């Protein structure tokens, strides 16, 4: 049709997953229809990330969309106070890792000179082959586009620098000679483990904070054992 | 009874007997029925005056449509004409509550019939605890809903609370996207000027006694203690004077009647609906009723030339196999566990939004919606 | 009001052998009060003109 | 009604006379709005009823 | 608030028609 | 105009209005002084619409 998204496969609801009622309002462009990692806050309450507990199980904030391709807002499992499914043991098809934002790395090719980025296809004003992270955020920063430094943030070392954003209607390219940009990008990998993150987030890599989630068998699915986080 | 939860598997040990000195306390359960009457009846007479079934009237806006002669000419010709029209609807949530019941194959081969009906009684009393609290949260929290049907989402409503299409005009009453009928009394105490400024928010919109519309006053003894003192051209609380005289219902006892003038107002019937009447103050029909808080007025409007109704709407869901409360069979079949599900789905709304107002009687502040009809706050009243 | 949108519940059939998954409705239940006293919201028209 | 008794204390209701009690003048012909006490409980005599 | 007279030929958009979602607005004009 | 592109038709009325008994009726303004004014809702010139 046009898109696959996932969902619980098997789940029981007798061995510890269990029902519980939203700490807070999900959003529907960048948390519904994701395999979200979950905690509970100092309430009864579940929490997308690590709440008062830490990681404790998965969450699928499974929602329709009109024909046109947007989300149904007035949904009741989606606000504060609703209530929601968390997984501890089962199977989750159509499996994708989750991600918050978008985020390019940025590397500079010149050793001498300048080097320019496009923010939305409009051209930023030069950027010298050796400029600072804090010259980088205030190059993309400045033209007349109307995001401002609000919901940028950069991170390198001259070379070359990761630009994270919050927002997903935001992308950065090169535009000037010396100068590459690539956005990361996530997907399934068969025999992979996969872990929650204290953001919410499910990814290949544990950092220093991953709690593992499960382990996928073919990229398209996840067996979610949730070894729980614990103090 | 008292609020004591007990949850998970009836087993063994959870088993109800007769006692080694012979008090059969399966006997013992409806031993509160009294209470739960009591409490029954309460709560159906506020069901059958606040509640109806919904129906999706298109809401008329005021239009304009303005056409003039001009004069003749015996030669040349006259201007043409055109006219506009627009109109709007509301809507109602829905929502769905569920209940289990799970007994070990130990519990259920020692058991007494008595008690697992005595837990199908206490669930069958636990929704109408649920009906109710939903009924009165439905007009008492002033927040705003949102639902979807046919994949549109639109807001659902309480009362005028400042959103949504604002009041229509009437006479020269004009009122912006602000206008809100949960209102506070500025003051720690009821005045007779408060059961004035409460009317006020109904007449605003012509729902008045000129238009033949009766009203209906809600409150909890905390209130009707003070307004049973209201006397014609008598100081009450706050430096209020009162304008009418508190005119007591045949059920009340008898007071001697203080001048050769007699009572300012008419002596109300003993009951609106099933609703026992304490008496009257002016036009409003006076209703003792301790499921409203104490601090809280709530003033309702009824019939008249605007043919004013209950305020809320009941939606139920459209799967016929949806519909009452309903027992369900469980997972768990014979051994070692049984269990069974109870489950209603219904939501609410308001459409007639200036037909009733709420008043918090306090000095300062925001309306705040009484905890206990906060939507929130639980599945109890 | 001077007219009311025509509601539409029964869209088609039901998928059939679900009849256990809703349970059997207790008739004596005390909150059938609320229940007895609602009917369905499925408004066919308007739906765009929620306001 | 109204007045001030005891220790301060303001009265919600009349003591009303029961039938048994002596006549008595009233500010307005009908004189009660409701009833007087019937004059015995059980098997006693009532002087009125507050 | 103050009245307005639309006056001029009557043309196409000037009609009133079934909205996208249904609603005869031409059984309403006798409100 | 009668098929296409146009069609069109009039309304027209005639008539007018006069006083016989002069004296038979009043008209007093309230106000402290000058003249009396017609309201301009009925005042000749002023429109075709009360």
């Amino acid at each position: 049709a046009l898109k696959t998204k996932p969902r619980w496969d098997k789940y029981d609801g007798y061995v510890g997953n269990y029902r519980g009622v939203l700490g807070e309002d999900i959003d529907l462009d960048t948390e519904a229809n994701r395999v979200l990692a979950v905690g509970t806050n100092s309430n009864g309450a579940i929490v997308v990330g690590a709440g008062q507990t830490g990681i404790k199980g998965l969450m699928i904030v499974a929602v329709g969309a009109d024909i046109h391709g947007a989300m149904l807002d007035g949904g009741i499992n989606n606000h504060a106070g609703d209530p929601q499914d968390v997984g501890k043991h089962g199977e989750i098809t159509n499996f994708q890792p989750t991600v918050f934002g978008r985020t390019f790395g940025v590397a500079i090719s010149a050793t001498e000179g300048n080097v320019k980025l496009a923010v939305n296809g409009v051209d930023t004003g030069n950027i010298a082959y050796d400029t600072s992270a804090a010259n980088l955020k205030s190059g993309i920063v400045a033209v007349d586009d109307g995001f401002t430094a609000d919901d940028f943030t950069v991170t390198g070392t001259a070379p070359n620098f990761t630009i994270v954003t919050t927002r997903t209607d935001v992308t950065i390219t090169a535009s000037g000679e010396g100068v590459t940009v690539t956005e990361a990008t996530s997907v399934a990998a068969a025999g992979t483990n996969y872990y929650g993150h204290a953001d919410g987030t499910v990814n290949a890599v544990k950092g220093s904070d991953g709690v593992y989630v499960g382990h996928t068998q073919e990229a398209d699915r996840l067996i979610v054992n949730v070894k729980d986080e614990e103090d | 009874t008292a609020p004591v939860r007990q949850e998970g598997i009836m087993t063994q040990g959870d088993l109800v007997t007769v006692t080694s000195d012979g008090i059969d306390l399966n006997a013992l359960w409806n031993s509160f029925a009294e209470s739960i009457a009591i409490y029954n009846e309460a709560m159906d007479n506020l069901i059958q005056l606040l509640t109806y079934p919904v129906t999706v009237p298109v809401e008329p806006v005021v239009q304009i449509g303005e056409t003039t002669f001009e004069e003749a000419t015996e030669l040349g010709v006259p201007r043409g004409a055109g006219l506009p029209i627009e109109v709007f609807q509301m809507g109602y949530d829905l929502r769905h509550y569920d209940k289990r019941n799970a007994y070990s194959w130990m519990f259920l081969a020692d058991a007494d019939g008595r008690q697992v009906e005595a837990i199908h009684d206490a669930v069958l009393w636990a929704d109408k605890r649920l009906v109710f609290r939903k009924v009165m949260e439905a007009l008492f929290d002033n927040r705003t809903r949102r639902a979807n049907i046919r994949n549109q989402a639109y807001n659902v409503y309480p009362l005028y609370n400042g959103d949504g299409v604002p009041p229509p005009r009437f006479k020269n009453n004009v009122f912006d996207e602000t206008h809100s009928h949960y209102v506070i009394s500025h003051n720690s105490v009821v005045d007779s000027s408060d059961l004035e400024d409460l009317m006020e928010l109904l007449a605003e919109h012509g729902y008045s006694p000129q238009a033949g519309t009766q009203f209906l006053l809600l409150a909890n003894k905390a209130e009707t203690d003070a307004i049973r003192q209201f006397r014609r051209g008598v100081v009450n609380n706050n430096g209020a004077t009162a304008g009418y005289d508190f005119i007591p219902s045949p059920t009340q006892p008898a007071m001697m009647l203080p001048n050769a003038e007699g009572l300012l107002g008419n002596q109300p019937a003993p009951t609106f609906g099933g609703l026992a009447v304490i008496g009257s103050y002016g036009f409003w029909n006076i209703v003792e009723e301790d499921y409203i808080p104490p601090g809280y007025l709530v003033g309702v409007g009824y019939g008249g030339a605007f043919n004013l109704g209950n305020p809320v709407g009941l939606r139920q869901h459209a799967n016929p196999a949806m519909q009452g409360l309903r027992i369900i069979a469980g997972n768990y079949q014979r051994y070692p566990l049984v269990d069974g599900f109870y489950a209603r789905s219904f939501g609410t709304g308001v459409r007639q939004r200036g037909g009733a107002a709420i008043m918090q009687i306090k000095a300062s502040g925001a309306y705040e919606c009484p905890p206990i009809y906060k939507k929130g706050g639980g599945f109890l009243v | 009001p001077k007219t009311s949108a025509v509601n539409f519940p029964q869209s088609g059939p039901r998928p059939a052998g679900a009849a256990v998954v809703f349970g059997t409705k207790v008739s004596g239940a005390p909150g059938n009060v609320v229940s007895n006293n609602a009917a369905t919201f499925a408004p066919l028209t308007g739906t765009q003109n929620f306001e």
